[PDB]
């Protein structure tokens, strides 16, 4: 089975990490056939040597591109607002974020970003 | 002097409140005339000005309060129900009239009659599952006499704590209870998780029993009742501060709301899920073909089953214990589908979750074994 | 209109019993206003197969909040064509002293006649010529509302007495069912005299039908708040 | 489970020498990639000639990088005040100091803080 891969859904909401005003959740639109990414374990590894390896602590990071709503300064997604954000896809899968931080950010052209989210944790919902 | 063009206002005062007062506590019982108080409603107490004027002297209640504000003198605005005199003991059932929106934490009776005490139970089970702007909060009474009838004088009543007492208790019943209830409430203001028991937190301070060298309950009677719920106190310390709750619909074995805490921890998060939930209000709700349009504030119910689960298991570890099946204890179960589009009204959203309040320390039962070389 | 979606009875409801919440649903309800209600036995009857719901609702009013009025009602009678007087003063016992200002409100008043409020606790009813029923108005003595109720005789002996409407009601005959859609319509009425905070609950009690014509109980539990604006 | 080296619980215990104060156990997360580092044995050597070596008294060390907890003061991380450390490692082995003193602080920026700490013996589980 495995029903088509693709994005049907996402929400993101923005709070100004100054004023502590709250924008959201608006929803978005995929600007191209890519896909968003995941990395869920908070540890990640570390070669060594004969079959061992060094267990660290890391952060959860998500890849993300979105059009820009033309309602929402470009700073919020240039990493000046504390984002969380929610995908869904068609075969049923959900994946939260609360207190995402954009980190890295790309230089865009006002129409198409694409945010580099690190999180504590993302949370799935593996489809029924 | 100085301070002659404002920009600062001195206002020296011995005595002066800035605690945000919280924990309410209401304590209830039988005054005496002289008290100048309306009979059969909440009157809020400032402090020990009025002792016997609007209560009475050699009131019950009196004594009870007194022993109140012996226990504990900081951030609980105290409260009283100077229920009238009748011996036959008086019986209100008035509660719901005369205890309305407020919600008053801990609950103090001050009486033994086991019709009064049932009544005071239901009020706080009503207030507990039904009840506008979820009020909240343990009941605590006493219960004194012989094994057969204390054992025999309590039900699967959770929502009170019934502290027992022998029948040779050479205490008035009251003091104690009132301590205790005032103790636990004090204490529990800002953090609810604090188990009341053992001797250094516990220690009914205002009691001053007469050192003795013979108890009442013996160990065997007494690890009868701590089988069976009961809140057995040895000055006199409190231990093994749990409820009297003992089984769940039928199947009698069950732990969950054991411990008073538990019922505290329990409130707690009641009320910071209503403020969570609080987010979702005022959006859409896109329960057919959800493809939530680009620019809008909208949701639909897997989205909410997300962000739920979520928020869980985030305050998994302080205010509950690990989620043995996430996926099953969480529910949305909406009824949105049966809304018809004929009419507006929304909000039908009701969620079920359990709860296993977090696993503390209990016996440790050890077992040295000397010898030599 | 208020739309309420039953219990299925089915067993999901509460966890089965587990949870039991089953927390009476909620009216919001305004002194004077006549609303209708509509309630949706589908999630209930629709797996029993069969031919719906029947029309043998029931319904019970009782109140767990009341606070008793102050002022009384009173009850006067007239024939045909003929003007009625009446007092205003007997029917507000106060127990303090303080004065009294008799008031009718113009949004609650007669239907079949016109009244002119006296200076000191009297008024003059003239009936509706060519009319004979009952008639009834509302006044507010220091606030406080009261009803009045008249009834004109059509000259001959005598009129019944009407049985001085409740706080909330529900009217006699306006209740209905679709059994093709499995719901149920009916009409709440709150008098003008109802205080706010009071706290009435209405219970229903709704009968389905098999397919061979046996009977299907259900009971659902409703708290009517009576609030003041809105 | 087994072949994974990497720190999983911390947990320090603070105690004022000046008011008895009491505070803990709370645990604490890893900064970074580093590791505690130990050393157990409390006699240190010296090098004398042919073979020989001079075994004279010493300490029990311990370095511990740790995030500071939003709620103890910084000072009881720069010295100020009597530690009781414990730690487990994920192949099972747990070590516990007791009564430790932070020794020769160093500079913090408030959020990560490097821990010198000597005391008189540590000691070792060995999982089973």
């Amino acid at each position: 089975c495995n029903k088509q891969n693709g994005v049907k859904n996402i929400l993101i909401t923005f709070t100004d990490c100054d004023t502590q005003e709250v924008i959201g959740p608006i929803s978005h639109e995929q600007p191209d056939d890519t896909l968003p990414t995941y990395k869920n374990c908070a540890w990640t590894n570390t070669a060594l040597t004969n079959g061992y390896v060094q267990r660290s602590a890391s952060n959860a990071t998500m890849t993300l591109p979105v059009v820009r709503d033309l309602r929402v300064p470009l700073a919020f997604y240039q990493g000046c607002a504390q984002v969380d954000v929610q995908v869904e896809k068609f075969d049923g899968t959900v994946m939260t974020l609360t207190e995402g931080a954009v980190v890295e950010p790309e230089e865009s052209d006002g129409r198409s970003v694409t945010m580099n989210i690190v999180a504590s944790e993302i949370d799935e919902l593996l489809p029924p | 002097d100085a301070l002659s063009d404002g920009f600062v206002r001195l206002c020296i005062d011995p005595s002066l409140n800035f605690f945000g007062e919280g924990c309410k506590i209401l304590v209830e019982g039988q005054m005496t005339d002289d008290g100048s108080a309306t009979p059969d409603a909440v009157t809020c107490v400032t402090s020990e000005l009025d002792i016997i004027e609007r209560f009475g002297q050699g009131s019950v209640l009196t004594e009870s309060l007194r022993k109140v504000f012996c226990t504990c003198k900081s951030g609980v605005s105290v409260y009283a129900l100077p229920r009238e005199d009748a011996s036959v003991n008086p019986t209100p059932n008035d509660y719901a009239t005369v205890v309305n929106e407020c919600c008053f934490a801990v609950y103090v009776l001050s009486s033994d009659d086991t019709d009064w005490q049932e009544n005071l139970r239901d009020w706080i089970r009503s207030a507990w599952d039904c009840s506008k702007p979820q009020c909240f909060g343990h009941g605590y009474v006493f219960n004194k006499g012989t094994l057969g009838q204390v054992l025999a004088d309590g039900d699967n009543s959770a929502e009170l704590s019934r502290l027992a007492l022998p029948t040779t208790y050479p205490v008035l019943p009251y003091l104690t209870n009132a301590a205790y209830g005032a103790l636990s409430a004090c204490s529990t203001c800002n953090n609810p998780e604090l188990n009341i028991q053992g001797q250094t937190f516990g220690l009914l301070s205002c009691i001053n029993m007469p050192e003795s060298c013979t108890p009442g309950w013996t160990f065997g009677e007494v690890t009868q009742l701590q089988a069976n719920g009961f809140v057995v106190s040895g000055s006199p310390y409190i231990y093994n501060d749990v409820t009297n709750y003992l089984r769940d619909e039928k199947n009698r074995p069950n732990a969950t709301f054991r411990d008073a805490s538990s019922r505290r921890l329990a409130a707690a998060t009641g009320v910071a899920l209503a403020e969570f939930l609080q987010q979702f209000n005022g959006l859409a709700v896109f329960t057919k073909n959800t493809n939530i349009r680009t620019g809008i504030i909208g949701t639909n119910p897997r989205l909410m089953l997300g962000k739920i689960r979520k928020w869980a298991q985030d305050n998994v570890g302080t205010l509950f214990s690990e989620f043995d099946n996430i996926n099953e204890d969480i529910q949305l179960l909406t009824d949105f589908e049966v809304q018809p589009k004929c009419v507006g009204q929304p909000g039908i959203f009701h969620l079920n979750m359990r709860y296993r309040p977090p696993v503390r320390g209990a016996r440790i039962n050890v077992n040295m074994a000397p010898a030599l070389f | 209109m208020y739309f309420f979606s039953v219990d299925p009875r089915n067993g999901a409801s509460k966890s089965g019993d587990v949870c039991g919440s089953c927390c009476c649903e909620s009216i919001s309800a305004r002194p004077g206003e006549v609303n209708g209600v509509m309630v949706s036995y589908a999630a209930w009857s629709a797996p029993l197969r069969g031919h719906g719901l029947t029309n043998k609702t029931t319904f019970e009013i009782d109140g767990v909040s009341v606070t008793p009025p102050k002022v009384s009602n009173a009850f006067g009678r007239t024939k045909v064509g003929v003007v009625f007087e009446g007092t205003l003063s007997d029917l507000f016992p106060n127990p303090e002293g303080e004065q009294v200002e008799y008031e009718i409100s113009e949004l609650n008043g007669p239907s079949n006649g016109v009244v002119e409020l006296g200076a000191n606790g009297a008024f003059t009813y003239t009936p509706g010529a060519l009319f004979t029923g009952v008639d009834r108005f509302w006044f507010s003595i220091n606030g406080n509302i009261g009803e009045y109720v008249i009834s004109v005789d059509p000259t001959t002996s005598e009129l019944p007495q009407p049985p001085f409407t409740t706080p909330v009601y529900v009217p006699a005959a306006r209740r209905s069912v679709d059994p093709r859609t499995h719901v149920l319509k009916f009409v709440l009425g709150v008098s003008p005299a109802a205080i706010p905070g009071d706290v009435y609950r209405l219970t229903v009690r709704q009968v389905a039908i098999d397919c061979d014509g046996n009977e299907f109980v259900h009971i659902s539990c409703y708290d009517i708040s009576i609030g003041s604006c809105g």
